[PDB]
């Protein structure tokens, strides 16, 4: 069964660093594109980071380029996200989603309301 | 040879084939476009093409005529956020007009991500996309005000320079021209990362109140048609 | 003449 | 709040399914003789559609078949004489499903319009007209089939299923609980149960009289595209975008057999069993249909005669022919 | 939501009471069903052109 | 022994050009037929062009043997048949090139009507029509093509001229030159320049990126389709006119014109098949 568990959240101070870890099980972790999105209280979903299967295609949004970083481990099927220089506005719920179709470049429903292939996310303050 | 029932069946089949052949003419003569956009993307104003009844209707059709050529624009109505299954049905469409409003930068980058799913799609990789930068007056007023900064959402705007091919309208501030050209470049950096021979993009600058958008739509349709003809004949 | 010399 | 209870229930269900796994399907029946290379040839070539064909459905006589393409026209093809019997012009060109009544009197078709309109074939007006319209759904209809001579099953785009009554034209039975968009639904031969697959890598069994889900099997990893019920009335095969087909038994309540290959990476678009159920046909995105064995999980046959993506596949009630329709507006009958 | 979670928990508790049997019995039943109708399958046993209507 | 060496070199060049053309046309026919790509109108004209060029490359060995043996003991009827085939395959190739150019013109300039008259059926009818036209054009070159007695005592397979020698020869040469050059090259140049004008007008009316570094390739394609053809065919007719009207005796220089003319028909497959985006997928698969 497809199940993604995220961890690493805590009562962090503005300006610190957090190492979030997402572990997926029930499918081929090395054959699906991965995405990390955020949701702020009273706002909508926002695409943050995108990483391909091999890892050569990594993309970020405006306020993440040069600040955060993402890494992928296929031997252990893990996705790490290192966030440095945290701003007071970074308090949000982060979610990790996978690509619906394998061996595809497009990623639909990355910001969909109801997504069955997405974890519960973690709170970052 | 053939009995009475067989002869009647053959005659009915010939009549149906003649009807299909007659309908094929008006099917190939009229073009079909797909209008897409977000909620606040101004899709309610662009769809108003009446100048030439179901509450739960998830698809609407608008028929109009430009330069004697008939066009049918299909707009998705009440539909959930899951758009990965039905989008494969719009594979034989002539063009996809995606409305973009540059009024809220926080909702722009995310949208750009819809353009990169419209572009990096495996099945929709051969359909051109018509880009309309709607509501430029709002962006101009926001830039002249000075409250919202573009560099807060896009760092590349802090080092972007106006290209030599820029042609602004006489009387417009150079800042809004630089902003719209930066937006066009940001769209082109995504629209040029794939394809290069299968489909292209058509960026334009609209304000939701124009009487010449039909001419641009007809010109884009003609360009797509001649490109498809050049690709089919191998000349391309 | 034709495809020859003369 | 109660997530720990749901996790404990899921763990208990998983342990119960694992404890009952005595042997696998490929281990009980392994000494059987191989089916061999099943070579099929084209018998009839049906052409005439103006747009990409999307769905098809065989009747209960193996003589007529209904087809729904993306042009708003339905054609009742005849496999014996290779002729057209009826031409129904639709009010909408974007359809995604079609069906044929067992008595051959009504034909249903729906799509992006959220309405699976039913048309009558034996009308006295001389031309096919609108017989009934079913509105009320808040999403595109992916599977619209006939359950009986008076009921009609539909799978709406809001992750719900609805059994409508043809006489009154109102919502008679509802089925809610799905998290993903339902893509296909297969009815049982006894018209008592039906399995439905959604865009959540899971299939659910529902009853036509109880109105509740009793057996849910995840099995897959991506969105399920097609589904088909086994002729025995106790099993069903499912296919997703992960290029892996999976068989699930209702009585065993566990996955039976998995069909996959390293060369195939494209998902399944249509799936259907044969008359006996030993050969399982599945068309892929590489314009070909693979026929596997339901007992050996080996490549039994490959049929490649299409130029574009295959959209629909249908096996007759007697299994004498298999119709395949792709986006090239070409229906091909293989035997 | 709380109501959706409660409904899901109730559905799981109701579905976790099915009288599940072993897989060997279902496998044997499927094998017997496939062997019984093996001769009546035109795809498994290709009939000659003397009786095949698709000619 | 300079003449013998020059003849051997000319025959070797002829054989090399013949082998290159034969292998190219065989590869083209294999790509067209094996992959079952004979479904569009653009894939039938190219196939007929390849068939005509293959017939030309099969008729070339007759000219090679005529150059080597210089006797032709095969016979008068076989000589007439070989000349008729050698002429009709070239004329059919040129007419198929013209038909493909006209079809591309109607497609990219009159798109509406096009599809009405452009199905994969009308293509076979047009091919049969241009074959009949080629046969009718070659028919006057059939009666004259006979074996004449030379001074040394060997037969020569040439076009026999009636009692008017200076009149009818110049008339036939001029008619062949005029038709074969002006009609096809004109129908290929006017149509393609109208295509280019229409494309430029559409790009100007719908200006989003006027540069179009690909249309550069289209333009280059047209220009090639018409520069190699001219450079290969016009000097041949010029040499023929000089040898007929002026009758200037020189060294063995007229053979180079025929060599260039077949190299043109050997390279036509590249220009039309190898460069098409419609064949890269078939080559990779």
């Amino acid at each position: 069964q497809v199940q993604l568990q995220e961890s690493g959240g805590g009562l962090v101070q503005p300006g610190g660093s957090l190492r979030l870890s997402c572990a997926a099980s029930g499918f081929t972790f090395s054959n699906y594109k991965m995405n990390w999105v955020r949701q702020a209280p009273g706002k909508g979903l926002e695409w943050v980071s995108d990483i391909s299967q091999s890892g050569a295609s990594i993309s970020y949004t405006g306020s993440v380029k040069g600040r955060f970083t993402i890494s992928r481990d296929n031997a252990k099927n893990t996705l790490y996200l290192q966030m440095n220089s945290l701003k007071p506005e970074d308090t949000a719920v982060y979610y990790c989603a996978r690509c619906p179709a394998p061996f595809t470049r497009d990623c639909f429903d990355v910001t969909s309301t109801t997504y069955a292939y997405r974890g519960q996310g973690t709170q970052v303050t | 040879t053939l009995s009475a029932e067989d002869k009647a069946a053959v005659e009915r089949s010939k009549m149906i084939e003649k009807q299909l052949q007659k309908d094929k003419q008006v099917y190939r003569a009229t073009h079909r476009l797909l209008l897409l956009g977000a909620d606040n993307s101004g899709k309610s104003t662009i769809v108003k093409q009446m100048r030439i009844r179901v509450k739960t209707s998830g698809i609407f059709e608008t028929k109009f005529q430009v330069d004697k050529v008939n066009f049918h624009m299909f707009d998705v109505g009440a539909q959930r956020d899951e758009r990965r299954k039905w989008i494969q049905c719009f594979n034989d469409v002539t063009a996809i007009i995606f409305v973009v409003d540059s009024s809220d930068y926080n909702r722009l980058q995310e949208a750009l991500n819809d353009f990169k799913s419209i572009w990096n799609n495996r099945w929709l990789r051969t359909i051109s996309v018509i880009l309309f930068l709607n509501k430029q007056d709002l962006l101009a007023e926001k830039v002249l005000a000075g409250k919202s900064k573009i560099e807060d959402y896009f760092p590349e705007f802090a080092r972007y320079t106006t290209p030599e091919d820029a042609t602004p309208e006489p009387g417009e501030d150079p800042r809004v021209t630089r902003a719209k050209y930066f937006i066009r470049d940001e769209f082109l950096r995504i629209s040029t990362a794939s394809g290069d021979g299968r489909h292209y993009c058509y960026p334009h600058f609209t304000c939701s109140v124009d009487t010449e958008n039909a001419r641009r739509i007809f010109n884009d349709v003609t360009d797509i048609i001649i490109k498809m003809n050049l690709r089919d004949c191998g000349l391309f | 003449x034709x495809k020859y010399f003369p | 709040q109660l997530r720990q209870e749901a996790e404990q229930l899921k763990n208990q269900i998983r342990d119960a399914r694992k404890a009952c796994a005595d042997a696998t399907l490929s281990q009980i029946t392994n000494n059987i003789d191989p089916v061999g290379r099943i070579q099929m040839r084209t018998r009839r070539t049906l052409r005439g559609h103006l747009a990409k064909i999307y769905a098809m459905h065989w009747g209960t006589d193996s003589r007529l078949l209904v087809s729904a393409s993306q042009d708003g026209k339905l054609i009742i093809w005849d496999s014996y004489t290779t002729n057209k019997v009826h031409a129904i012009p639709l009010r909408s060109s974007w359809v995604m499903t079609c069906a044929y009544a067992p008595s051959g009197n009504y034909v249903a078709c729906g799509g992006l319009d959220n309405i699976c309109s039913i048309y009558n074939l034996k009308t006295r007006e001389g031309n096919v007209r609108v017989s009934r319209e079913l509105a009320g759904h808040t999403g595109y209809l992916s599977c619209c089939r006939f359950l009986d001579d008076n009921q009609i099953v539909t799978s709406s785009g809001d992750t719900t299923c609805a059994l409508w009554d043809i006489e009154t034209g109102q919502q008679t039975t509802t089925f809610t609980g799905h998290t993903g968009d339902v893509m296909s639904l297969s009815l049982a031969p006894d018209t008592r149960l039906f399995v439905s697959g959604a865009c959540d890598a899971s299939a659910k069994l529902w009853d036509v009289r109880e109105g509740m889900c009793r057996q849910t099997f995840t099995g897959h990893e991506s969105d399920i595209n097609a589904i088909c019920f086994f002729p025995n009335g106790n099993a069903f095969a499912t296919g997703s975008d992960d290029a892996t087909c999976r068989l699930f038994d209702l009585r065993a309540d566990q996955e039976l057999m998995t069909y996959s290959h390293d060369n195939i990476i494209c998902g399944i678009t249509s799936v259907s069993f044969s008359k006996s159920g030993r050969l399982l046909l599945a068309g892929y995105d590489d314009f070909n249909c693979n026929v596997w064995d339901a007992l050996k999980a080996d490549r039994a046959g490959v049929l490649a005669g299409h130029d574009n993506r295959v959209s629909c596949l249908g096996v007759t009630d007697d299994g004498m022919a298999v119709a395949t329709g792709s986006w090239d507006s070409f229906l091909k009958i293989w035997n | 939501s709380i109501a959706q979670a409660r409904k899901l928990v109730e559905q799981l508790k109701m579905e976790a009471n099915i009288d599940r049997i072993k897989v060997s019995k279902a496998a044997a039943d499927l094998m017997a069903y496939c062997e019984a109708h093996a001769k009546e399958d035109p795809l498994l046993t290709p009939v000659p052109a003397s009786e095949n209507p698709f000619r | 022994s300079e003449g013998q060496g020059s003849a051997i070199l000319i025959s070797f060049i002829y054989s090399v050009v013949c082998l290159v053309g034969l292998c190219g046309n065989s590869m083209v026919i294999y790509v067209i037929l094996r992959y079952a790509k004979m479904k569009t109108a653009t894939n039938i004209y190219i196939l007929n062009l390849a068939i005509a060029d293959e017939l030309l490359m099969l008729s070339v060995p007759f000219l090679v043997t005529s150059t080597l043996l210089r006797h032709w003991p095969f016979g008068a009827l076989l000589c007439r048949l070989v000349l008729s085939v050698d002429a009709v395959n070239m004329f059919t190739s040129i007419y198929c090139l013209t038909v493909l150019s006209v079809d591309r013109y109607v497609a990219v300039v009159h798109p509406i009507k096009a599809a009405r008259y452009r199905r994969p059926t009308v293509a076979k009818v047009v091919n049969l029509g241009v074959w009949v036209l080629s046969l009718l054009v070659i028919l006057p070159i059939v009666v004259f093509s006979r074996t004449a007695a030379n001074s040394d005592g060997t037969v020569a397979c040439n076009m026999l001229m009636p009692e008017p020698a200076q009149r009818w020869l110049v008339g036939f040469v001029l008619y062949t030159f005029l038709m074969g050059f002006l009609l096809p090259v004109g129908a290929i140049c006017l149509c393609y320049v109208l295509i280019i004008a229409k494309m430029r007008m559409v790009a100007l009316k719908a200006g989003w990126q006027q540069r179009k570094r690909s249309e550069r390739k289209i333009t280059l394609m047209v220009m090639m389709y018409v520069m190699v053809f001219v450079i290969c065919w016009m000097p041949f007719y010029v040499v023929q006119l000089v040898n007929v009207f002026a009758e200037q005796d020189d060294a063995t220089v007229s053979q180079l014109s025929v060599i260039l003319g077949y190299a043109n028909s050997c390279a036509n497959p590249i220009l039309y098949g190898f460069l098409s985006d419609n064949f890269k997928r078939s080559f990779q698969r």
